[PDB]
């Protein structure tokens, strides 16, 4: 999730971002630096 | 902007415990984690808080923050000689879109007598003027907790444009001294009724005045 | 251990430009988002920019928008300040700072940093004038460049009771203090009091006597 302040400028993380909170697709493919790898994700979340 | 208000300055005795206040609004402290920098005379400044309460390591246990509503304070107990520094609270500002420091609060740990400023003001001198300039020199000195704020008036106004001053620093008997100027044009020194250099210390306030005639 | 270093600053001409670089050592320097803060002489400090940790989004302070930018080498761990059209307002020690891992609110690491002078000034001796009359008494050092003015009085006979202030970066560009002494108000007259105002950088020194008002 983005609160809208600095967040976006830390670098992603999969357990703050998608677990601790919900995450878009974009947000996911932030972490895995592979489009494939977060659909494959994705079909799980 | 940078609103976030700190007082000045706070002291207290080696042991004892001090709190010092951030005082902000919604779109910043309101709504953002408050961080608290200490920043020694002529070092880096480190983070001793940060998210309110959270202690990096390191950081002594003495060292604790807090939060309410639009304010956020940074609380040290048993005092010891190297707490002895400017902080600094720091928060985003949501409207601002701009990270924003305090005003800054010397904090200063207590080793000799409060001392009150003695304060002199010259007013420009002939061979200036001469020379087509014109400057009040306000000396401030032997005052203790080595923190003023000083403010100048042209007759009854305040006047903010032009005016220069000094940190504090330790003159010989080890008290403290500090210094303000404030430029002028020969005709604004000699159109004016007067002028005044008031200095702020612990709790009182120190006015001085020279007149053109 | 983290280390932050700044590097490039020094005396510049207003309107003119200058790049500030910041070696970052001790940690992955690509993973971290990275900050700039500045303090102008005796205030407070004051925030510059901030550049995402792969370099893709930034904001700044409106004090610099459309004149600095912010920009960072992650092969060569190095963070950048490109300051353009500097003004006299841009004074100040630029610091560099880190980022903690998972907050950008946070700057967890300072590196000491890098004084800038935007100045258009060169060498030039000092104009010093009589701060005139236990009393006080002094003299004014105003208008010098580079920085080392030394002040003794009555050729460094009179020492106790003196005080000589740090200076101040006036608006001129230029620089200015004043020396103090506290004298028994009875000598007045009858000793004379001299400062003695050392200019190294220019080769200049003032020696100026220092009267009683006659006019007040
Ligand atoms: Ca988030
Ligand atoms: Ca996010
Ligand atoms: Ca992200
Ligand atoms: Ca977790
Ligand atoms: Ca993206
Ligand atoms: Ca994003």
């Amino acid at each position: 999730y983005n609160s809208g302040k600095l967040e976006e400028f830390v670098q992603g993380n999969l357990e703050r971002e998608c677990m601790e909170e919900k995450c878009s697709f974009e947000e996911a493919r932030e972490v895995f630096e592979n489009t494939e790898r977060t659909t494959e994700f994705w079909k799980q979340y | 902007q940078s609103v976030l208000t700190q007082p000045p300055s706070v002291s207290a005795a080696p042991g004892q415990k001090v709190t010092i206040s951030c005082s902000g609004s919604t779109s910043n402290i309101g709504n953002n984690y408050v961080s608290w920098y200490q920043q020694h005379p002529g070092k880096a400044p480190k983070l001793m808080i940060y998210d309110v309460s959270k202690r990096p390591s390191g950081v002594p246990d003495r060292f604790s923050g807090s939060k309410s509503g639009n304010s956020a304070s940074l609380d040290i107990s048993g005092l010891q000689s190297e707490d002895e520094a400017d902080y600094y609270c720091a928060a985003w500002d949501d409207s601002l879109s701009e990270f924003l420091f305090g005003t800054g609060t010397k904090l200063t740990v207590l080793g000799q007598p409060k001392a009150a400023p003695s304060v002199t003001l010259f007013p420009p001198s002939s061979e200036e003027l001469q020379a087509n300039k014109a400057t009040l020199v306000c000396l401030i000195s032997d005052f203790y907790p080595g923190a003023v704020t000083v403010a100048w008036k042209a007759d009854s106004s305040p006047v903010k444009a032009g005016v220069e001053t000094t940190t504090p620093s330790k003159q010989s008997n080890n008290k403290y001294a500090a210094s303000s100027y404030l430029s002028l044009t020969p005709e604004q020194w000699k159109s004016h009724k007067s002028y005044s250099c008031q200095v702020t210390h612990e709790g009182s306030t120190v006015e001085k005045t020279v007149a053109p005639t | 251990g983290v280390q932050l270093v700044e590097s490039g600053g020094g005396v510049v001409q207003p309107g003119r430009s200058l790049r500030l670089s910041c070696a970052a050592s001790g940690f992955t320097f690509s993973t971290y988002a990275m900050h700039w803060v500045r303090q102008a002489p005796g205030k407070g400090l004051e925030w510059v920019a901030i550049i995402s940790y792969d370099g893709s989004k930034k904001y700044y302070a409106d004090s610099v928008k459309g004149r600095f930018t912010i920009s960072r080498d992650n092969s060569k761990n190095t963070l950048y300040l490109q300051m353009n059209s500097l003004r006299a307002e841009d004074t100040a020690v630029y610091y560099c700072a880190r980022a903690s891992i998972a907050a950008a609110r946070v700057l967890d690491y300072w590196g000491r940093g890098t004084m800038v002078t935007v100045s258009s000034a060169s060498t030039k001796g000092p104009s010093v004038f009589p701060l005139a009359p236990t009393a006080a008494l002094g003299c004014l050092v105003k208008d010098y460049f580079p920085e080392p003015v030394t002040v003794s009085w009555n050729s460094g006979a009179l020492t106790s009771g003196v005080h000589t202030f740090p200076a101040v970066l006036q608006s001129s560009g230029l620089y200015s203090l004043s020396s103090v002494v506290t004298v028994p108000s009875s000598s007045l007259g009858t000793q004379t009091y001299i400062c003695n105002v050392n200019h190294k950088p220019s080769n200049t020194k003032v020696d100026k006597k220092v009267e009683p008002k006659s006019c007040d």
